[PDB]
């Protein structure tokens, strides 16, 4: 199997900017016959991928000439001049020429902005839950950019792992930010064995780690 | 047009059946090989394989050499996919794409068939309040929310004080718990002034189990 490696995971950018997305086969993509397939589609939120450009440069019929297309043999780019609100979402490299077709793993365009840290919020377990056995603990980080950002439970001070979920919002059409909401889950007996409940955020935009807490249970 | 139309969305439990459709428009149907790939939820893309439509053959990608069977209805001008046995792992999206010779390239994608494989039964959620900080509640931005927990199948829709309250609401994505249980929370950032005066109330409603609750935070 060959292997198509995109180099920016994620793509921050800004409307009306250019944008440049690499993808880096195993091997080369110049198939015997001369011709070197190489594909490129974006695939929107909850659509269809769709074919954008064939064959290393070809525009795909109906696809905006801001789009275009370069590379010869295992190395590939895709540029879009003056990036649009309707060019954002997941972009993946494709490969026709050996064996079995493989795709790259994707880039996601994004909107680039400003950094913003995160807003924390902690919230213990409500005593309806618990009066069923469980309890779970939320940790919520509001707004917050770029997407990075680490949140470290702590039990009494014991560093917590393996027994938390975390969720992350799509990037804000509004703001840009993004949102995530951590949950500690444990037994309610496990949990009321337990003094000090907190989740420690550390954000690129946060000078130091912040840390929310409580304490019953 | 090239238009193809897949099946609705399907609900499965391990070692049973499934059955995708996949119409497209005639006039064109012999034009293309008729693939398929595959997308785990959050995961890359799979090519599975395609079927020939001149001649019916299909050809399987080493990995789904087994309990796929790739079929079509020339009359219909329909093709199928069939997995049997089904496991948690074949949970996924899975597009039926035509396919170029010249170009070998992949021109049209289905919209995407999901297949959900569990054994959990459908389940309405608990709702449980996120209560704002209290030990802190006048301090500018108020915290807030409902925990939707574990519920099945997906999905959920959540509103606030009956879809009046929007700007600051940020609902999470689900998250599969080790129970096979779906669980979620949706917050909203108030002003604590708006604390004691503006109720809240979030409304969660589970249409596969026609459950829907009110629950005032």
């Amino acid at each position: 199997e060959l292997v198509m490696t995109q180099t920016p995971l994620s793509l921050p950018v800004s409307l009306g900017d250019q944008a440049s997305i690499s993808c880096r086969s195993s091997q080369s993509l110049v198939h015997s016959n001369g011709n070197t397939y190489l594909h490129w589609y974006l695939q929107k939120p909850g659509q269809s991928p769709k074919l954008l450009i064939y064959k290393v440069s070809n525009r795909f019929s109906g696809v905006p000439d801001r789009f275009s297309g370069s590379g010869s043999g295992t190395d590939f780019t895709l540029k879009i001049s003056r990036v649009e609100a309707e060019d954002l979402g997941v972009y993946f490299c494709s490969q026709s020429t050996h064996v079995p077709p493989t795709f790259g793993g994707g880039t996601k365009l994004e909107i680039k902005r400003t950094v913003a840290a995160p807003s924390v919020f902690i919230f213990p377990p409500s005593d309806e839950q618990l009066k069923s056995g469980t309890a779970s603990v939320v940790c919520l980080l509001n707004n917050f950019y770029p997407r990075e950002a680490k949140v470290q439970w702590k039990v009494d001070n014991a560093l917590q792992s393996g027994n938390s979920q975390e969720s992350v919002t799509e990037q804000d059409s509004k703001d840009s930010t993004y949102s995530l909401s951590s949950t500690l889950t444990l037994s309610k007996a496990d949990y009321e064995k337990h003094k000090v409940y907190a989740c420690e955020v550390t954000h690129q935009g946060l000078s130091s780690p912040v840390t929310k807490s409580f304490n019953r249970g | 047009q090239v238009q193809l139309l897949e099946s609705g969305p399907e609900l499965k439990k391990p070692g049973e059946t499934v059955k995708i459709s996949c119409k497209a428009s005639g006039y064109t149907f012999t034009n293309y090989g008729m693939n398929w790939v595959k997308q785990a939820p959050g995961k890359g893309l799979k090519w599975m394989g395609w079927i020939n439509t001149y001649t019916g053959e299909p050809t399987y990608a080493d990995d789904f050499k087994g309990r796929f069977a790739f079929s079509l209805e020339t009359s219909a001008s329909t093709a199928y996919l069939q997995i049997n046995n089904l496991k948690n792992e074949d949970t996924a999206t899975y597009f039926c794409v035509q396919a170029e010779r010249l170009r070998r390239t992949f021109d049209y994608w289905g919209a995407g068939t999901t297949v959900t494989v569990s054994s959990a039964s459908t389940k309405g959620p608990s709702v449980f309040p996120l209560a704002p900080s209290s030990k802190s509640t006048s301090g500018g931005t108020a915290a807030l929310g409902c925990l939707v927990k574990d519920y099945f199948p997906e999905p959920v829709t959540v509103s606030w004080n009956s879809g009046a309250l929007t700007s600051g609401v940020h609902t999470f994505p689900a998250v599969l718990q080790s129970s096979g249980l779906y669980s979620l929370s949706s917050v909203v950032t108030v002003p604590s002034s708006s604390l004691g005066t503006q109720t809240y109330i979030c409304n969660v409603n589970h249409k596969p189990s026609n459950t829907k609750v009110d629950k005032k935070v």
